[PDB]
């Protein structure tokens, strides 16, 4: 069906602009659809801040008035917003959406993109292994650990054996302090199973272009 | 602006039950073509928004069938026939008849499902972090029910408090437990001061607290 995905810059400073792509494949921007910008605020309040229609048409929220552009490149079948004058107010996931103009229907979401406005600069995490105590590995199942701390801006990603662990993961959502994140992710095995099978935490920051694998060593002689 | 009211704020429903909920527009929905642009919206934890209803009582692409949508002019009401774990999260309303379009602010379905005690880990600090000059200590309870659980930290058999920083996740979809992280983090030089280190966890689940502990320099 029509896809749309997010791309733009995650960080920017107060007063400044955000600026974010939106592209479309599966769907020609310049038939059926109003091609909407909406986001969504840390308390979880949706708030719709406009749309470019197939035809070139646009609308916005008065809430906003006059700090936002939507435009769109029909040759490159991508439509964009622009917000000017940003405050940490405007903290959000942003998100593209589709709706078809005739009758709202067939709602197509992007997957989102975080936009964090601050001052603070960009810090690359340190990945801390968490290797279970000793006393907790003579049961049937283990559980190990990944500390992804002091990184600026959000988000990281995080897997395990770079994806093809997924079961019993806990990937818990991050916490700020002093203008960095920290994060961690528990992962659940068969005892037996470890540490015959290696374990490694896979994680990567984007805004840093930084990325850390980490394998889990035992307490104890490795 | 048309002010979309939806009740109630959070719901909890056992698997295999219907759910219902409403939602009501400060203003009529209908428009001059007959038409009302009324949508229902799912999100599930970690994902964006995905469509379930639109005009008002007809089912949007491909959504399952199981989602219903009724009503007119200002009052909708959303039911599940039958809730399955997987549509857990929150429902908003949506409407696009009155510039500016206007989202309600959100209905969370919780699963009900079985009392289930934590399973709980402690982690000393990494020696990599120890080099650090920094050393955080970090404890999981996982996968317990219901989601109220408290945990306290000690060192040395002392409670303390100060420097403690908690996380937990949604509902689990696969067994609609909720998870905890809890991180107790200091200087290198005071956690190389002492020797215990202990997660205990409170849960309605049991009467007595879990506990999970180490030494410092110990395996």
């Amino acid at each position: 069906r029509v896809q749309l995905q997010q791309s733009g810059p995650g960080l920017v400073k107060p007063s400044q602009s955000l600026s974010l792509t939106c592209t479309v494949t599966g769907y020609s921007i310049t038939s059926d659809f109003a091609w909407n910008w909406i986001r969504q605020f840390p308390g979880n309040k949706l708030e719709w801040m406009g749309y470019i229609n197939y035809s070139g048409f646009t609308s916005h929220n008065p809430s906003l008035k006059s700090r936002i552009s939507i435009t769109r490149d029909t040759s490159k079948n991508q439509f964009f917003l622009q917000l000017n004058s940003v405050t940490t107010e405007d903290t959000a996931t942003y998100y593209c959406a589709g709706l078809l103009w005739y009758d709202g229907g067939a709602g197509s979401w992007g997957q989102g993109t975080l936009v964090t406005v601050s001052a603070a600069k960009t810090t690359a995490p340190s990945v801390y292994p968490l290797a279970p105590v000793c006393g907790d590995t003579t049961g049937s199942s283990v559980t190990l650990g990944c500390l992804v701390k002091g990184y600026f801006p959000e988000p990281v990603t995080l897997t395990w054996n770079s994806g093809s662990l997924s079961s019993g993961v806990h990937t818990f959502p991050a916490v700020l302090q002093s203008d960095l994140y920290t994060l961690s992710s528990s992962v659940t095995v068969t005892s037996s199973t470890w540490p015959s099978q290696s374990i490694t935490c896979n994680v990567a920051h984007p805004a840093s272009s930084t990325k850390v694998d980490k394998k889990i060593e035992p307490r104890g002689p490795t | 602006d048309v002010v979309m009211t939806q009740s109630p704020k959070t719901i909890s429903v056992t698997i295999g039950q219907p759910a219902s909920i409403s939602c009501k527009s400060s203003q009529r929905l209908l428009n001059s073509n007959g038409k009302t642009f009324l949508n229902w919206l799912l999100q599930r934890p970690g994902q964006s928004p995905k469509r379930l209803i639109y005009l008002g009582t007809k089912l949007d692409s491909g959504v399952p069938d199981r989602f219903t949508g009724s009503g007119s002019g200002t009052d909708f009401t959303l039911k599940i026939s039958r809730v399955e774990a997987e549509d857990l999260g929150v429902y908003y309303c949506w409407q696009g008849t009155h510039f500016p379009y206007t989202f309600g602010g959100g209905t969370k379905l919780e699963i009900k499902r079985a009392d289930a005690a934590p399973t709980v880990s402690i982690f000393p600090p990494s020696s990599e972090q120890l080099t650090s000059g920094g050393a955080s200590v970090v404890c999981f309870l996982n996968n317990f029910y219901p989601k109220d659980i408290n945990v306290k930290w000690k060192i040395d058999g002392s409670e303390r408090q100060n420097g403690v920083l908690n996380s937990w996740t949604d509902q689990d979809s696969k067994d609609s437990t909720y998870s905890m992280s809890s991180t107790l983090t200091l200087t290198k030089d005071e956690y190389e001061r002492h020797n215990s280190y202990t997660c205990e966890a409170t849960h309605k689940t049991s009467t007595s607290p879990i506990v999970k502990s180490f030494n410092r320099n110990e395996c």
